[PDB]
């Protein structure tokens, strides 16, 4: 049970951090801050300076 | 005598959660 769970956990919690990065790049930082790689539920890259 | 429109996405997992953990029954 603990991996199934695990995963699914490990999951959402991901989602959350792209949707959020892609609202900033709108309204405050805009175009300083950049997404290279989201394939998902498995991990994101993000690029700076 | 309501949605606040993120299903869009929770969805989404639960389908590869499905397509990854069929029921066992």
């Amino acid at each position: 049970m603990y991996n199934c769970l695990h995963s699914f956990c490990l999951s959402l919690q991901l989602e959350v951090l792209h949707s959020q990065t892609l609202m900033l790049i709108r309204e405050r930082w805009g175009d300083l801050v950049q997404v290279e790689r989201y394939h998902a539920g498995k991990c994101l890259s993000l690029s700076v300076w | 005598f309501s949605s606040i429109f993120q299903r869009q996405r929770v969805d989404a997992l639960l389908l590869d959660l499905r397509q990854k953990f069929p029921p066992k029954f």
